[PDB]
């Protein structure tokens, strides 16, 4: 599967175990964010914009 | 036939004995094998 | 005789050990360190130390030659 | 399952109170019977003369 | 949370009353100031024990009750009749009044009913905690020590982990189980030195009434060891000795060490005690164990001191304090002999290693008669 | 009428959920002979008096004529000694046995259960004539068919055999029986019959108070340490309180406090009232001042409060109180059998008082000592003193200048090494702990 981790050997470095995640845990957070829920409940006041 | 059934029961009892004497042997021999793995 | 060879297997040696960062412990038997000079690699891990003191993004110790969880 | 009847079973025929009702625990002294100490202690300071 | 409150005056008062038959005159006094009001007389049936059976104020009284708790019956029946407000909603504190008119009105029964009846209604975290507080006050009002304990053990296991900075509102009177019990000695104080009151002056009757608690809890609990660093050098502790010369001159009394004053001031502290409802170490520990305390800080850095010299330095009578001493070796305390053709206090301290020594081989041999029980557990 | 018919459909009900309770057993025991594991055994008869307490003649009838569809000499005893009730308006389908189930033969632990369960239930209706020819069948039948796990069920079928002959007073009669069944364990190495029956012989003893038999065969008896946990409770019961009578005080409270120990908690009322007895007047001659907890027992508090007066007079050294209460209330302590151990603590009240002011005091005056436990004797405070310290009791000594007594002394090389000494059976309960594992880790 792309865009995973695997571990590899030593010389001929074949493959051992595709590993979970590990570029995404390290930077997850650069500039970006998932989705939060600041649901629209909250947002109050400007109806007639939203 | 009763002292056939005492040797039974000696038999038995050894048998009983030999049960988790041999499963000891086997399970050390596992951990053996792990550790040397 | 077996308590002898049990005895005998736990020798483990781990007196000359190198530092090389643990990144997590994704599996028992599996895991991911980095070296300090990076080279980050994927390891296996020995029983013998576990969660009491395999926290995250901890410094751990490995062997000389070995690399391995020590 | 069986009360073992067999033994004699004299039940305790009060039925009328406990007389350690709480789970005060009790000592061999704690059940002596005395004025307190306060009279005992007045009457010491009695036959000193004060 | 002030309800319940004057009641345990008046509960104390039934106690001042009844148990003591010294105090027959000013008892009597007291207890009829205090329930011609407050409206008794559902809480008149254990009040009918000492004085007569009714007051003098029967037609007016009753009169007043019925009208009251009819009123608010009422008001209840249209909460709950003309409106269906479920829940989250204003039927909570209808009921809420309901239950303080049958408590603070009428007898316990129909406020403990109505308590829980609101309680297996709503589950709501203030409502929880409001409740529980009043099933404490209620209970240790009536001395129904089932029902303290039974409120203590839903507190501190789930009620109080849900909700903060209200245990500090509720630990005063949640060691007051402790309190009232024997277990002055450990856990009272641990959870009871704690000056954090949810009233200025309320629950223990008093901010004064509280120290005076502690500091008996306390002179139970320990001798002299940093209790100068834990409780003396308690500065609101200083300031209320101050509020109380007789309670501060037997606390300094006990840190000095000055037996001659000591002993006539753990008299008087186990004369108020009496006046007091909890006295529940009516033999044990009021003053032989505080007793048992000093004349072992005594007697240790000790190894002979002379009955006669050690009776005028704690107290007069060298033969009471010769029948005190030959009392508590024989309880079990005060680890010394006596050499009556001398007439010499012999103590016999063991060293550290062999007091500890002693204390491993008895519990060598409470640990023994574990694993015996044990095996009789096993193979069967 | 309505009430009343559906309390009697109610109670045929429960009959019929009893009934299915004996089915269960048949089924028990069809699968134990299937399997020959006596452990499964166990739990039927484990089972079985929890379900004793209610039980009807009709019912019993009825699973009598059901499991027996073979004529059997079972069912010949059971028709005129069973007395069913009159017509009842409930039936069941009784056809348990069809074809090869009815061709063969009855099994001998069957047989044996449903002869100790006749004999259970004679003695609940409290019959004793057609329960004592019951039992008298399954002991000839025990005795006739010689297979190993009927044995087993033997142990208590003999048991309860002889406690019915206890109340039959049969219980002089019966020994002969008993040593009869003691022989033939013995060939064939019943350790749990032999321990039934050193039980009821020992009970046997007790009410005829032949204590001085009693003693002389437990002293050659051995006793199996694997045996039945009730069956080892009593046993050991029996012999703490034989040796309270011999005066084995050290070995009286041991085994008294095991025997409280092994016997169940929530069960065995009457066992934990005679045990709270023996503790409280052996601890009090002693002068082992009797445990204070074990007054909160829920079951005991009329029968220790007088206890309760009697420790606080051993305390004292008072006479006269606890004679006027002994003169009160002193009658279920004879038909306890301690009347004579009571007036003993009652004279022994001065030395247990001694014992205790000696542990006190260091150099007590032996005027002084007698003043203190009414002895206004100077010379009796010698004799007293004397009496204590040749017991070795106490450490107490004697200088007939002024009655002077040694004091303690620092730890020496043994004061150290006695607990360990005398705690490193630690590793003996490992090992038996570990043996026990060994037997007991069958695989299948």
């Amino acid at each position: 599967t792309p865009n995973c981790r695997v571990a590899l050997r030593n010389d001929s470095y074949t493959l051992h175990k595709i590993l979970p995640n590990k570029v995404d845990p390290l930077v997850s957070l650069m500039m970006v964010e998932k989705v939060p829920d600041s649901t629209y409940e909250m947002i109050g006041g400007l109806d007639k914009q939203i | 036939q009763y002292y056939l059934s005492k040797i039974e029961e000696l038999q038995l009892i050894v048998n009983d004995k030999s049960q988790n004497l041999r499963r000891l042997q086997a399970q050390r021999n596992e951990l053996n094998a792990k550790v040397r793995l | 005789e077996f308590l002898h060879a049990q005895e005998e297997v736990k020798r483990i040696q781990s007196i000359p050990l190198v530092i090389g960062q643990f990144l997590e412990a994704v599996d028992q038997n599996t895991a991911i360190v980095g070296s300090t000079t990076g080279s980050n690699y994927y390891v296996r891990i020995l029983s013998t130390i576990d969660r009491e003191l395999l926290k995250p993004n901890a410094s751990v110790a490995l062997h000389k030659h070995s690399n391995a969880l020590v | 399952d069986d009360e073992f009847e067999e033994f004699p079973a004299e039940d305790w025929a009060g039925l009328d109170e406990d007389e350690d009702a709480h789970v005060w625990e009790d000592n061999w002294d704690d059940d002596n019977v005395e004025d307190d100490f306060s009279n005992q202690l007045r009457a010491e300071l009695e036959k000193h003369g004060y | 949370g002030l309800p319940k409150n004057p009641d345990l005056r008046i509960a104390q008062l039934r106690f001042l009353l009844s148990l003591p038959e010294h105090r027959g005159d000013a008892a009597v006094r007291d207890e009829l100031m205090a329930a011609v009001r407050d409206n008794n007389m559902a809480p008149y049936y254990e009040a009918l024990c000492k004085s007569l059976d009714w007051q003098i104020d029967v037609d007016l009284l009753n009169k007043m009750k019925k009208a009251n708790e009819d009123e608010l019956k009422r008001l209840d029946e249209e909460l709950e009749d003309a409106e269906k407000n479920l829940g989250e909603s204003e039927i909570r504190d209808a009921m809420m009044a309901k239950a303080e008119y049958l408590c603070r009105i009428g007898d316990k029964e129909g406020a403990l009913t109505a308590f829980r009846k609101t309680y297996d209604k709503t589950v709501a975290l203030g409502h929880r905690l409001d409740i529980v507080f009043y099933l404490l006050r209620i209970g240790l009002f009536y001395m129904d020590n089932d029902l303290i304990t039974r409120n203590t053990e839903k507190a501190k296991s789930l009620i109080e982990e849900g909700g903060d900075w209200d245990r500090r509102n509720r630990l005063k009177v949640y060691q007051g189980l402790y309190c009232v019990a024997i277990r002055d000695f450990k856990q009272a104080a641990e959870l009871f030195l704690d000056t954090v009151s949810t009233f200025t002056s309320y629950e223990l009757m008093d901010y004064k009434t509280f120290v005076t608690y502690t500091v008996y809890v306390s002179m139970i609990a320990l001798e002299r060891p940093d209790l100068r660093e834990k409780v003396i050098k308690g500065a609101e502790i200083l300031e209320v000795l101050h509020s109380l010369p007789a309670v501060r001159q037997y606390l300094f009394s006990l840190y000095e060490c000055r037996y001659s004053v000591f002993f006539q001031s753990l008299a008087v502290v186990e004369q108020e005690m009496k006046k007091d409802w909890l006295f529940a170490p009516h033999y044990r520990y009021y003053v032989r164990e505080m007793r048992i305390h000093a004349y072992s800080q005594l007697l240790e850095s000790y190894r002979s001191l002379t009955l006669g010299y050690m009776a005028e330095a704690f107290g007069v009578g060298v033969e009471f304090i010769d029948q005190e001493l030959s009392r508590f070796i024989a309880a079990g305390r005060l680890h010394c002999k006596i050499d009556k053709v001398n007439e010499i206090v012999e103590t016999n301290r063991p060293d550290s290693k062999n007091w500890q020594y002693q204390e491993t081989i008895k519990k060598g041999d409470l640990l023994l008669n574990r694993v015996q029980k044990l095996s009789r557990v096993i193979n069967m | 009428k309505t009430a009343a018919a559906a309390a009697e459909h109610s109670q045929r009900e429960l009959d019929t959920v009893t009934l299915e309770d004996i089915k269960e057993h048949v089924k028990q025991l069809e699968k134990a002979v299937s399997g020959k594991e006596p452990r499964f055994v166990l739990r039927a008869l484990r089972m079985l008096p929890s379900t004793s307490r209610r039980l009807n003649h009709y019912v019993l009838y009825k699973a009598v004529q059901g499991f027996f569809t073979s004529n059997n000499a079972t069912r010949d005893f059971l028709l005129p000694f069973l007395e069913e009730p009159m017509d009842t308006e409930a039936d069941l389908q009784f056809r348990p046995r069809t074809g090869k189930a009815a061709s063969t033969p009855l099994l001998p632990e069957v047989e044996a259960y449903l002869q100790l369960l006749v004999v259970i239930f004679m003695m609940n209706s409290k019959r004793y004539k057609e329960a004592q020819k019951i039992s008298d069948d399954l002991m000839q039948k025990i005795s006739t068919q010689n297979r190993r796990a009927l044995d087993l069920v033997a142990a208590k079928c003999y048991y309860y055999h002889a406690r019915v002959y206890e109340f039959l007073d049969k219980l002089d009669v019966v020994r002969s029986f008993l040593h009869a069944r003691l022989r033939t364990a013995t060939l064939r190495h019943d350790a749990d019959g032999q321990a039934t029956l050193l039980n009821l012989l020992l009970r046997n003893y007790l009410h005829y108070s032949l204590y001085d038999q009693a003693e002389k065969l437990v002293s050659k008896s051995v006793f199996p340490e694997q045996a039945n946990n009730n069956e080892w409770a009593r046993y050991l019961y029996y012999t703490g309180r034989i040796k309270a009578i011999q005066l084995e005080y050290s070995e009286a409270r041991r085994t008294m406090t095991n025997a409280l120990r092994k016997a169940p908690q929530h069960t065995a009322v009457g066992f934990k009232q005679t045990v709270h007895k023996l503790l409280i007047v052996v601890e009090l001659l002693l002068g082992e001042i009797p445990d204070r907890l074990q007054f909160r027992q829920p079951s005991l508090k009329r029968s220790l409060m007088p206890y309760f007066l009697l420790t606080q007079a051993v305390r004292t050294g008072n006479l006269a109180k606890f004679n006027q209460v002994l003169d009160q209330f002193g009658e279920k302590f004879q038909a306890d059998g301690t009347y004579t151990l009571i007036i003993r603590l009652r004279h022994n009240v001065i030395k247990t008082g001694v014992r205790m002011i000696s542990l006190s005091y260091s150099r007590i005056s032996l005027a002084d000592i007698a003043q203190k436990l009414q002895l206004d004797s100077p010379e009796d405070a010698e004799f007293i003193v004397a009496k204590a310290i040749r017991d070795g009791v106490i450490e107490a000594s004697i200088n007939h200048e002024k009655g002077y007594v040694q004091s303690k002394e620092m730890i020496d090389i043994y004061s150290t090494r006695e607990p360990q000494l005398a705690f490193h059976q630690r590793i003996s309960f490992c090992l038996d702990i570990h043996n026990m594992s060994v037997k007991a880790m069958r695989f299948p």
